[PDB]
């Protein structure tokens, strides 16, 4: 999905 | 960005004829024959061909890990036809990359001639540009690792206006990268790579750190050579280390870079549609960077403006030298790892600019590393806020937030687990939604339209919050025509009756108009409408002093007695009443 | 196994034996030489890698420096008994 | 010099420190009938290109102070002229623009001998500073005017940039 990770 | 195409398949086409020379090699001394890290004359010449194969994969596993894997080792003709036929039948539709070597390869000619044999090198087989691009007719991205790498982009040209002229009777979707122009050779240095736009194309730290202990003039850290250098900690996505960091730095600045050069037009289409385009455009900017200073000049198509000139890579310089200074204690002492304040110092320089923006001005350069703060739980909080009064201004600073992508990740945050970060997503929806309420029902597809009703419930936030709630539920309500169902599994009507009391002149506003936007064509609430009374307690806020009360209480009554009177039944005697 | 042996050409002291690699004046005479009557030659150092012999049976030729700078070549081999050759 | 620069392709960067304080006093010290061994060195300056990354603040004074020196014969001051055009094409001297608009703009009113020449050397400069240059458009157009004065180039590029599109 998105282009870069998130660290929810 | 409706168009997501993407890559499905790699084709890795290896000429390294590992023992064998062609007649127009100058050697040896400084050949520095190292391919992927690799010397192929500690193994011989089948042992190093297949390892060397196998790192190109992990070189490339790093940017796409689904991507279809594909390898041939000296393929002629019927080989490579196969090969790009069952890619194409793979995927039809999709993008295929094709990489090409040719260091054992003599230099290519105007037809793109090349010398794969059955072991036997009298046997070159001349080959056609044409007929590949008649094999992969699909969108598809071209890398080229010759010597005089620009000869072949030319022809590639060429014959696609040659087709295109017969047919009179593919140019717009290949993407080409080459080595170098056409009229010059790659260098031959003892302390380099043989493959080195392959590496810094797979590889962006290694060789840039490699090359900033050499290139450097006067080093400023003594003490640390490429004996640390290769002895660095840590895996490249660990965000805590070393690499870490020192990844997410190279790719803020670069990003940075990309969008305050390139228009738009562009910069949507190559760091935005595709992950992998994206990737390789990204490290094609340092490897131009890195090749100019040893007289090649890498080219693509689409030519890009130059960047090598650009400041912010004096930054990345200065963040590398501060990282490396703690590198030998580190090693040798086990010294705890300090984090640099890159960030920190752009957050600050933005913060500055806002101090006074006006729309005559140049926007500011920093929007890209805002985006990147906002994806670690550090500086997430300040990111926030800072977004948030940058997006105070007039919509014309929603229109910048809005196109480098702030969207697809707010709506990532908005079901953190967090709660004092609801102030700063409540504003920002706010905004956003003031400003373009055509977003495809994002908000009520997904669950955050339960955040938000959650939000509205909670009877301690103060008033200003639950207003511009309000405003979000009645956009989203009368907007998607989705969210109508949602709004009653979530009893939102005894939410805004519960709140019809409320003194504020702005609650009584939008609650009331919640309250009319709900009844519009809904069965199920107009008979909860009917059930509840609901008119009996608006009816009373025609008694408001402030006229503009009244005309939302004139608004919402009218359009529940309009809509219930559709059953009229037993509700005739509220009609008339 | 019986593919890949061989392949195999060279060996470097780093996969093999990094204490030697890293040798360090270590007070021993080279080897091959010792006369009561002379200076003695000191080992000093220790060729980073070792050529391998392709034949029935493979020994490996190693290179040593000594304190007067020449190099001393021996040829290392397994798998026999040299004390016949010592007596002959 | 030249040959080696050659042969060296990038490998010179390595060895130019040590010949830079002769070159230097060449420049000071040129005794030759009138100032052919400088001329000589200009040539060979022209082929260095990116080898001056970190030196070219070393060698662009004396160039410019003979550009600045209305004593020496006339195919000096030209050839100082076109080695500074040519340089431009490769090495970025956003930096230096002040230093190098200056004593252009005094060359145009002291003698139209250098006109020509000093009015493509603009060219080459503006191209490269682009948007860079707009803070100095109104000073140089105000002694353009004195004098009858005009270029296709230099007229075509500052247009463009007050119009907001140089590309
Ligand atoms: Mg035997
Ligand atoms: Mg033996």
């Amino acid at each position: 999905e998105s282009q870069f990770e998130m660290d929810i | 960005m409706k168009d997501r195409m993407k890559t499905v398949s790699v084709a890795l086409v290896l000429c390294l004829n590992v023992g064998v020379d062609p007649p127009d090699v100058v050697k040896t001394t400084p050949c520095a024959r190292l391919e992927c890290w690799i010397d192929p004359l500690s193994m011989g010449p089948q042992k190093a061909l297949e390892t060397i194969g196998a790192n190109l994969q992990k070189q490339y596993e790093n940017w796409q890990p689904r991507a279809r894997y594909k390898q041939s080792l000296d393929p002629t003709v019927d080989e490579v036809k196969k090969l790009c036929t069952s890619l194409r039948r793979n995927a039809k539709e999709e993008r295929v990359l094709f990489h090409y070597n040719g260091h054992g390869v003599p230099r290519p000619t105007v037809n793109g001639e090349v010398w794969v044999f059955n072991k036997n090198y009298t046997q070159y087989i001349p080959l056609s540009i044409y007929d590949l691009q008649t094999w992969m007719g699909s969108p598809s991205i071209f890398v080229y690792d010759c010597s005089n790498a620009g000869l072949i982009v030319k022809s590639f040209k060429q014959f696609a206006l040659q087709r295109e002229q017969e047919l009179e009777v593919s140019m717009k979707n290949c993407i080409q990268l080459a080595a170098c122009e056409a009229t010059e050779l790659l260098p031959m240095i003892p302390d380099l790579p043989a493959d080195l736009f392959t590496s810094c194309l797979t590889t962006p730290i290694k060789i840039a750190l490699r090359w900033f202990c050499m290139q450097k003039c006067v080093s400023l850290v003594p003490g640390v050579t490429l004996d640390l250098i290769e002895k660095i900690p840590g895996r490249l996505n660990d965000r805590r280390t070393p690499l870490g960091e020192l990844n997410w730095i190279f790719t803020a600045i670069t990003d940075t870079i990309a969008w305050n050069v390139l228009p738009r037009d562009l910069f949507q289409k190559l760091f935005r549609q595709d992950l992998l385009v994206a990737s390789l455009f990204r490290n094609f900017l340092l490897a131009e960077r890195i090749m100019r200073s040893y007289n090649c000049t890498p080219v693509s198509s689409p030519r890009l403006p130059p960047t090598y000139m650009h400041a912010m890579w004096q930054a990345w310089d200065l963040a590398v030298d501060i990282c490396l200074s703690q590198l030998p204690t580190i090693i040798e002492e086990g010294t705890a790892f300090r984090h640099s304040p890159f960030f920190a110092e752009q957050l600050t320089a933005f913060q500055v600019w806002l101090t006074m923006g006006v729309e005559n001005r140049n926007p500011p350069e920093q929007l890209p590393i805002v985006l990147q703060v906002l994806l670690s739980q550090v500086h997430r909080l300040r990111a926030l806020d800072l977004l948030g009064r940058f997006l105070d201004l007039g919509p014309w600073a929603v229109s910048l937030a809005l196109s480098v992508g702030i969207f697809p990740y707010v709506l990532k945050l908005l079901q953190s687990s967090a709660r004092e970060l609801r102030p700063l997503l409540v504003f920002i929806w706010a905004k956003i939604l003031a400003v373009d309420s055509s977003c495809q029902a994002d908000l009520v597809k997904d669950n955050g339209h339960k955040y938000f009703l959650s939000v509205l419930a909670d009877p301690y936030m103060p008033a200003e919050h639950r207003t511009m709630t309000a405003f979000i539920l009645a956009v989203i309500v009368n907007s998607y025509h989705t969210g109508q169902e949602a709004c009653l599994q979530g009893n939102l009507i005894a939410i805004c009756l519960e709140q019809l009391n409320d003194p504020h002149p702005l609650l009584r506003q939008w609650v009331a108009i919640c309250l009319g936007r709900i009844w519009q064509n809904f069965d199920s609430a107009r008979w909860c409408g009917v059930r509840d009374s609901a008119h009996e307690k608006l009816y009373s806020l025609l008694s408001d002093p402030i006229p503009e009360v009244r005309c939302a209480a004139v608004f919402a009554l009218g359009t529940f007695v309009g809509n219930s009177a559709e059953r009229t039944d037993h509700s005739t005697t509220i009609d008339h009443n | 196994i019986s593919k890949q042996l061989p392949q195999l050409t060279s060996l470097e002291l780093q996969y093999v034996s990094p204490k030697l690699l890293m040798c360090r004046d270590l007070e021993l005479a080279v080897p091959g030489t010792y006369d009561p009557n002379q200076p003695i030659i000191r080992i000093q150092s220790i060729a980073p890698s070792l050529q391998v012999i392709t034949s029935k049976q493979r020994p490996r030729k190693l290179t040593l420096m000594g304190s007067n700078g020449h190099e001393f070549v021996f040829l290392l081999k397994g798998h026999e008994d040299l004390r016949q050759d010592e007596r002959v | 010099i030249e040959q080696i620069v050659v042969a060296l392709g990038g490998e010179f960067k390595l060895y130019l420190p040590q010949l830079i304080p002769h070159m230097l006093r060449v420049f000071m010290h040129d005794n030759s009938p009138g100032r052919i061994v400088s001329i000589k060195l200009l040539a060979a300056i022209q082929l260095f290109g990116a080898n001056l990354d970190d030196y070219l603040h070393l060698l662009l004074p004396p160039i410019v102070k003979l550009f600045d020196a209305p004593e020496a014969p006339l195919p000096s001051r030209k050839a100082a002229l076109e080695t500074v055009d040519r340089l431009t094409e490769s090495l970025d001297f956003t930096d230096y623009a002040s230093r190098i608009i200056h004593p252009i703009v005094r060359t145009l009113d002291q003698s139209p001998e250098l006109r020509s020449t000093a009015m493509d050397t603009l060219s080459s400069l503006v191209f490269q500073l682009g948007k860079k240059y707009q803070i100095f458009i109104p000073m140089v157009n105000k002694v353009l005017v004195r004098h009858r004065i005009n270029h296709q180039r230099y007229d075509v590029l500052i247009c463009r940039i007050v119009k907001g599109y140089t590309l």
